[PDB]
């Protein structure tokens, strides 16, 4: 409908998918669909992934094929969540509106709220959100780094 | 004369005197003793230390004037002796020991007043026989009635005595120490509102002569007050003795209205109309009707124009409307007590009722409490 | 700020205009209890701070909090004393009109702490902090000296301030604290010469008698027992266990030293206080003309040494009224009533003047050493005012009647200013004034003060009327002249049902704080202040340095009769009002949560009385106006634009039109909101709480998008 | 502003001021001088008295000369009190039994010459109770032109028991101008009345027993006193010092018939009802300037103790401020909150004309 | 509180208090005074009218009136002022809390009870009230079931004969002469010495002369002889203004009017004949029992020597063998009160009071069925 994949894009997606295949079975784990999509620079939510996986988990087996991976890829390519929406979303968690968020306040909301970072993923986020080590992230700069 | 009865109505403002059998008194004189204020200088004059009656009142300018009687009480017995002496020696011209003398008194008087009148009449004037009438009973003898209620109004006393069929009713007798002298002392106060400062005992007699000539009783007091407050036609001029023309307005009917409203003079007592009705409705089992039919007016403050029509109107508003309230005001009502005493002392039947000089030797001055 | 509204179930609403059932006082006291349990002692009614005493050293006043509240607008932060402090300072630096802060409350409600802590924020943060700290210490070290002379024990508390204390800090064009000022208003000077049962005179007399060297009292009336003096003992309350008068004197004597009274000025001042004791012990008798004469010489033997006046002249002044006419002077003698009133008027006058002189002596020690005169650039004052609370006892009297009339007049002013402050914004934003009905304070001030029919003008007549005059004859004239009035009642005017609650010899006023019942017994004795020109002419001749400064020769020119205490109080109160109408007042209102002085105990039976005495419900009624909330469209849109698809992440044009699409997505019905010139108005807090509760669920999607973007970025960072 | 004016015009001195004051501001003689300016008023006229015919517009409490009384009100308001009368309601005083034209023309002149907003006329002896602090007592006011007694009980007047005596301080000046000619001192002109008034006001006293002071002065010179006139001639006076104040106790010395001030007081108490009298005997108030003689309250107590029954206690209230007490009582009355309902307004004068004072006052 | 009020309203003094008291708490004159004169001192706070001891203090400026004359209430506005003052100023109690016992004389108009009943229920809202005949109460103040009571108050004198609790209502005799008619005769006979009393304020002075000086002559024609022939009986009274009255036979010519009503101008016989004709109008074998039991009450029975003259005079009319006793208790001025407090404490009469429920059912004619 909105767009159709070019043979070169299908080749890049197949090349990345080959790292998750590795052994030559040509199929990827139901949760690992998110990892190949994220390797391909997509920003899917766990709710989006599960809501698509519900259409292909129906026979069991625990894995999905290349054609249905390529279909779920083409579904999320309609509406990847963009820089200005992500920046303004951080602006709702900023308590002053000053353009900075503390490592503690980010650690709070990222563990408390929907789809939750685990503490390992929060420390990995803080490791490069706290860019010069003063304990604050400039979210307006961090979003332009993150959405490139 | 042999022994014609003297009749001496020594009233509180005028001595009225004569002999029984005459139509009216021979002597009528102001009841005043006067003594000079300023010292004498014209050494060739036969100047008297005192003047009485006309001798004092024609000289009022140079004298301080005193009445012996106030409210029917003889307050000064020496000024009294000087006035009876003047009556017998100068005015009637007879020896008092040669004539039996009727005296008059207001009711409810102090008892030492009858006793001292008695004592002086024997131990000074040596009168052969004496009796002390009550003035309101004399105005019935004068009226030719056995039955009536008499309003007698003098210089010093107003009183109501109901007599029915020859019987007086001593519970129903009303006395009001408000009459012609109280009305004169209040006209002296009214006339200050136009600045006329009458203040001497001589000028009291000028204000009395205004009261006798221009004052009258309003038939409706608030209607005449509204008439005098909105027209000139009620005003009268009066010429004082030196030639100053005074003017009197509402001041002329506001003075007599004090008989109907004693509160003007500061008294608590009721008017003469209520004091009449409050005496008729003090009367016994049968009589109340025949006293409403015989209201007899007597003595000088019953002389005002409009007083009979006012009394008839004011009692008609208190009394039961089936009654005939009829008020008896003969033209002679200023001498009615004297004319009355001239009838009484002439009566063939009265002649045993005198205190005789002999009876005053058998019992003291208390004899008048037994004989009258 | 709306960030707290998600916690409104435990942390309460921050500003009471958001409490939904705003006419319910039980909800107001519940939101106070809800916060105080949570240690949140500060709450607003719009700009007005409501505070409740923690009885704990909460750490919230430290330097790290001051700079949190410095240069930040008072509703974008939680409520604190420093949010009022900063706002009052910024209004001074920027409007350059003079500013005030009414600290208000019960005695013991924490008013001292608010004044001490405001004078900490203006010391520890302003651009001359060394002079600022000196002015703080000179402002605060004056406390034992003013507290000894102007506090007394009442039935309600042991140390109650009987005067309106005032304290400025004076600021130059640079915002440097240059100096200070002190003033003192509306002192209960009737207390010098008459106390109610269970109440003492001003604290200095018992301090002087209980604590003092024998050689210090031996120059004065030296009998240590306070029952010896008629002015100390009318209340029967002289000895009390809660007031260590011996220790209070040793502190105050050192406070006079440290405040720069030289030793002779204290010896003068103690001699004035002892002269007030001896004035009470003078006994008159009448000679055969019913004229008063002093019988007892031992008081006058010391009053010549202590007041510094000639004994033959003080005997004459206490017993004759001097009149001056056609250039002759005529000494008319006094009767026993007038000679007692002359003695007690002189004690009230000597004492209220040595107190006004202590306040001048202190104020002249706070003033600037600099010339402060043109072409000097500018100077501006920021003040603290601390006048007594509304006062209801078992038996109310002439002092309470004045204190409550004062508080009625200050409530009247405050509600007029609050109503004006809302109406000027409804006109500015172009919203129709949906008309609030509120308790009309005008009617009850006109009942007390109206020129020839108010209670004070009737009471002024009863002191001036000829013949024998009594408190009951005064009441019988109130009952005839006030008669049909809606806020006035007496045992005679009362219906048979209400007549059980109200005695003969009493009247009842309906005040903003509810009904108060005044016993008339002692009204005429307390309203008389017969200070004749003869007494002032004596006192202006004194050898005592204080009395010479207190009774100036120029005052003797005034040909008016002596004014009554209620008339002096009316006149002085209306002068305090014009000082507060011209100046810009902030308000702090303090609540005492229990009478035990205890942490954590919240006693609603006590707090209901204070919330009523502070008029907080009437202020909420007027401040709430027609709409619970209003905010600028820029600030409202940048908060809630995430709820309506069109406004997210950025709106297409003018913010007012962005709100006009957003509130349509939120489905606000046409009566739930209004759209002013630059603010949205919301009528009921229902609509706002539902919108912050829509934003609280919307945070889940906003955080999800951030985490999805991170988990995408994570692979492209960690590999290839 | 808008305080009331209080103004006691009585006979000899104007006393005037505001209702708030302790005592009056304007106190000057009620005089117009004309040349013997086209006229001079008050202290200006009394200072220039050699070249003047000094006329007093009030005689015996009556205004006899309305054109000169307008000059005294003009000098009162515009020179002495120094106010526009249009801003102030005005309390005037008057004697009890005065003419009705005196009130009418006072009222017309306040509303139509001075444009006063509201006014009242009060009886002087009634005002002199307020200054005394009493609502029961008999008040002997005795000024320059009138001596009068008003009895009052529980604040009700007894108007039938009012007594007025057209004899006071001016008749005593004019009798001291008679009895001093027996020492060969001549005083004839209006300016010489002021010199003889200033003698009366310094050398006279009321004898406690006149016929014993007469014998004392006849025996020896110890009662003689001296007064330097304004040209330095010295007048010596003796028997004449108590002869003059005796004319209050003996109005026969001046050729009147009236009883003395002691019997005129007793005769008011006897016009009062029996219950009231015991309280009037304990409350004889005195006011105005002819009550100021040394010994006059002592003589009045001695003379009324001889008329009143021996079980009554007689007390005479004679304050040092007796002179100003009428005005002081006017200051109290014009200050009362209850009284502000009782002023005659110019709006009621437009409905009712000068007659309104007889309804209101 | 729930205790009964009692009000002995009688002609001269009001008497009031609670049942179970010894004596009235309120005792004051049944007068309303209104100002006679020009009010002149502004700000005084003068009242439109004065009641009781206020009017009896301020007499000289007031016209005094009594609303009760001859036991009949002649002015209801003044009587409501007296009852309002009784409850509100003297007793200081709300009438709505207390059942009220009123008193009145026998042979009064039936309108007087109806209008008392109406004012107690419609103006003062009492819960219940009763009317009781004064001389019954005075009998039962004495602790007697049998006796004849002479009850000379201020305005009426009645005899009621009662035998073992039964009144004999045909032998009730009422005389419209008592202490107010004696004050008015004493005003008349004091003018014979020259003293003049005319105002209502002076009537209260003459009443006080009469209570202090007058006494009853054990033989009038012998005291008349002793007063006509000596100074031994004369006494003096000092007036309010300190004048001194002296009187002699005026002291006993006034009280003798009780024995000779012809002095005041009435035909009806003296209190001794009025008593005796009440005893002889009773049944032949209850007479012996009433002669032994003549109670006296109300203030016009208070003269020195009145019990002795009454005992002399009934002994002159009665059979020679009869044991006459006259019961003149020292407190006989309060016996109508003391009776009213006792015959309202009784448990057996708590069902006799008229309730406001029975007034709403029948209007003011309820008193004639009940009392
Ligand atoms: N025509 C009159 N009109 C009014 N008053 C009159 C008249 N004639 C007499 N009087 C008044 O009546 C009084 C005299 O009345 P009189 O009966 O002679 O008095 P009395 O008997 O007491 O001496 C005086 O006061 C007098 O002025
Ligand atoms: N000390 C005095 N001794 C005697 N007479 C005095 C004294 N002082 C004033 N007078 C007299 O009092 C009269 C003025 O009294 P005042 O009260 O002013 O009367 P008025 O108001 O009519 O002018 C004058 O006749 C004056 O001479
Ligand atoms: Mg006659
Ligand atoms: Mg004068
Ligand atoms: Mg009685």
């Amino acid at each position: 409908m909105a767009d159709q994949l070019t043979e070169e894009q299908i080749a890049e997606f197949k090349e990345a998918f080959s790292l998750f295949d590795k052994d030559g079975d040509g199929t990827i784990t139901t949760k690992e669909l998110g990892t190949v999509m994220r390797s391909l620079g997509q920003n899917p939510t766990e709710a989006e992934l599960q809501d698509m996986i519900n259409e292909v988990d129906a026979d069991g087996n625990g894995t999905i094929d290349f054609p249905e991976f390529l279909t779920m890829m083409a579904r999320k390519m309609k509406d990847t969540d963009s820089e200005e929406e992500i920046r303004e979303a951080f602006r709702v968690f900023d308590k002053d509106g000053n353009g900075y968020i503390s490592a503690a306040e980010l650690r709070h909301v990222m563990t408390n709220l929907g789809e939750k970072l685990t503490d390992e993923e929060v420390d990995e986020m803080i490791r490069e959100a706290d860019i010069d080590g003063d304990g604050q992230v400039n979210y307006e700069e961090f979003v332009q780094m993150m959405t490139a | 004369d042999e022994t014609t009865a003297l009749v001496c109505d020594n009233g509180s403002g005028l001595v009225k005197a004569g002999f029984a059998g005459d139509d009216a008194p021979r002597a009528v004189f102001p009841s005043i003793v006067g003594r000079p204020r300023h010292q004498g200088v014209m050494v060739g004059m036969g100047q008297k230390d005192s003047y009485v009656g006309d001798e004092a009142q024609s000289k009022r300018g140079i004298l301080t004037l005193k009445y012996p009687i106030e409210h029917g009480i003889i307050t000064n017995w020496d000024d009294m002796e000087k006035i009876w002496h003047h009556t017998f020696y100068n005015e009637l011209r007879v020896a008092p020991e040669e004539h039996p003398t009727l005296l008059t008194e207001a009711p409810l008087n102090p008892k030492a007043n009858r006793e001292k009148m008695t004592q002086i009449m024997f131990e000074t004037f040596n009168v052969p026989a004496m009796y002390v009438a009550i003035q309101a009973v004399l105005s019935l003898y004068a009226s030719g009635r056995t039955t009536g209620i008499v309003l007698d109004s003098g210089d010093g006393v107003t009183h109501n005595v109901p007599i029915y069929e020859g019987y007086a009713l001593p519970h129903a007798i009303m006395r009001l120490d408000l009459a012609g002298r109280d009305l004169t002392d209040y006209l002296m106060k009214i006339l200050t509102e136009r600045g006329y400062s009458f203040v001497t005992t001589a000028e009291r007699e000028i204000v009395r002569d205004i009261k006798e000539k221009l004052c009258y009783v309003a038939l409706d007091f608030e209607n005449e007050m509204a008439t005098a407050a909105s027209s000139s036609s009620l005003e009268k001029s009066y010429e004082l003795p030196d030639g100053q023309v005074i003017t009197i307005g509402n001041e002329r009917f506001r003075c007599p209205e004090t008989l109907f409203q004693p509160s003007f003079i500061g008294m608590e007592s009721a008017g003469i109309h209520e004091t009449t009705y409050n005496s008729i409705m003090k009367c016994d089992i049968d009589i109340r009707k025949d006293l409403y039919a015989n209201n007899v007016m007597s003595g000088g403050t019953t002389m005002y124009p409009g007083i009979a029509d006012r009394m008839q109107k004011e009692i008609t508003a208190l009394a039961p409307s089936t009654m005939k309230i009829k008020i008896i005001a003969p033209p002679e009502r200023k001498y009615s007590v004297w004319i009355g005493g001239s009838i009484l002392a002439s009566l063939s039947t009265f002649q045993q009722m005198w205190i005789t000089k002999q009876e005053y030797d058998e019992a003291g001055p208390s004899i008048v409490h037994r004989k009258c | 700020m709306e960030s707290a509204l998600t916690a409104r179930d435990r942390v309460g609403v921050q500003d009471f205009v958001l409490l939904e059932n705003f006419t319910s006082e039980a909800a107001f006291i519940e939101n106070l209890r809800r916060r105080f349990r949570e240690n949140l002692i500060y709450t607003y009614i719009g700009p007005v701070l409501v505070s409740v005493n923690p009885y704990r050293d909460l750490q919230i006043y430290s330097r790290q909090h001051m700079e949190r509240y410095r240069g930040v607008s008072f509703y974008e932060v939680p409520p604190h004393l420093f949010a009022v402090a900063d706002t009052v300072y910024r209004a001074l630096r920027t409007e350059r009109r003079d500013q005030a802060v009414m600290i208000s409350g019960e005695s013991g409600a924490g008013k001292t702490e608010a004044t001490k802590r405001l004078l900490q924020f203006y010391a520890e943060t302003c651009p001359a902090p060394e002079r600022g700290g000196a002015v703080r210490d000179r402002l605060l070290q004056s406390n034992p000296v003013l507290e000894a002379f102007g506090n007394a024990k009442t039935l309600r508390n042991d140390n109650s301030s009987r005067f309106g204390k005032y304290m400025d800090v004076q600021f130059d064009f640079k915002g440097a604290p240059v100096g200070g000022h002190i003033l003192s208003y509306l002192l209960e000077k009737s207390r010098v010469v008459h106390q109610n049962h269970g109440e003492r005179n001003f604290h200095v007399f018992y301090q002087l008698l209980e604590g003092g060297e024998e050689e210090t009292l031996r120059r004065l009336g030296l009998e240590r027992n306070p029952q010896s003096y008629l002015y100390l003992v009318k209340g029967q309350c002289a000895k009390v266990s809660s007031i260590n008068d011996k220790s209070d004197w040793k502190v105050m004597r050192k406070a006079l030293s440290v405040i720069d009274f030289t030793e002779d000025e204290v010896e003068d001042l103690l001699s004035i206080v002892a002269s007030v004791l001896h004035l009470g012990n003078i006994h008159f008798a009448a000679d055969e003309d019913s004229n008063a004469q002093v019988t007892t010489e031992n008081q006058l033997k010391y009053l010549t040494r202590l007041l510094g006046v000639e004994g033959t002249t003080l005997r004459e002044a206490l017993t004759h009224r001097k009149i001056i006419a056609k250039g002759e002077e005529l000494l008319s003698p006094l009767n026993l009533e007038q000679a007692a009133y002359a003695r007690d008027a002189l004690a009230k006058a000597v004492y209220s003047r040595t107190f006004t002189w202590l306040v001048r002596k202190i104020n002249r020690s706070l003033a600037s050493k600099d010339a402060e005169s043109p072409s000097w650039r500018s100077t501006t004052v920021l003040g603290l005012l601390d006048i007594y609370g509304f006062e209801v006892f078992q038996h109310n009297s002439f002092e309470q009647f004045c204190i409550n009339y004062c508080n009625e007049k200050l409530q009247q002013l405050f509600i007029e200013l609050t109503l004006k402050s809302e109406q000027e914004e409804y006109e500015a934003e172009g919203i129709a004034w949906e008309p609030v009905q509120y308790f009309n304070n005008k009617i009850i001030c006109d009942l007390v003060e109206e020129k020839f029919k108010g209670i004070i003008s009737i009471l002024d007549e009863e002191c001036l009327r000829p013949g024998e005059a009594t408190d009951l004859t005064f009441l019988e004239k109130l009952e005839d002249t006030v008669k049909p009035h809606p806020h006035f009642l007496t045992h005679k005017l009362a219906d048979q049902k209400t007549r059980k609650s109200l005695d003969r010899g009493e009247f009842r006023l309906l005040h903003y704080a509810g009904e108060v019942t005044y016993s008339v017994t002692g009204f005429l004795d307390k309203n008389n202040d017969l200070l004749f020109r003869n007494l002032k002419e004596t006192m202006c001749s004194s050898m005592n340095p204080i009395m010479a400064q207190c009774f100036d020769k120029s005052e003797l020119s005034d040909k008016k009769r002596p004014e009554t205490v209620a008339t002096q109080f009316k006149m002085s109160l209306l002068q305090l009002v014009e000082i507060l109408r011209s100046k810009e007042p902030a308000y702090i209102r303090c609540i005492k949560p229990n009478d035990a002085k205890q942490p954590g105990r919240f006693d609603e039976v006590l707090i209901r009385h204070q919330v009523k005495y502070l008029g907080l419900m009437e202020n909420l009624r007027v401040r709430r106006a027609g709409f619970a909330y209003r905010r600028k469209y820029e600030a409202f849109l940048q908060r809630y634009k995430s709820l309506c698809p069109e406004t997210w992440p950025m709106w297409a044009g003018r913010p007012q039109d962005g709100v006009a699409v957003l509130v349509r997505h939120l489905g606000y019905k046409p009566e739930e909101y209004k759209m002013g010139r630059t603010k949205i108005f919301i009528r009921f807090p229902k609509t706002l709480f539902a919108t912050e509760d829509s934003l609280e669920v919307r945070r889940q999607s906003l955080a999800t998008k951030i985490q999805a973007a991170w988990r995408g970025f994570h692979w492209r960072q960690k590999f290839l």
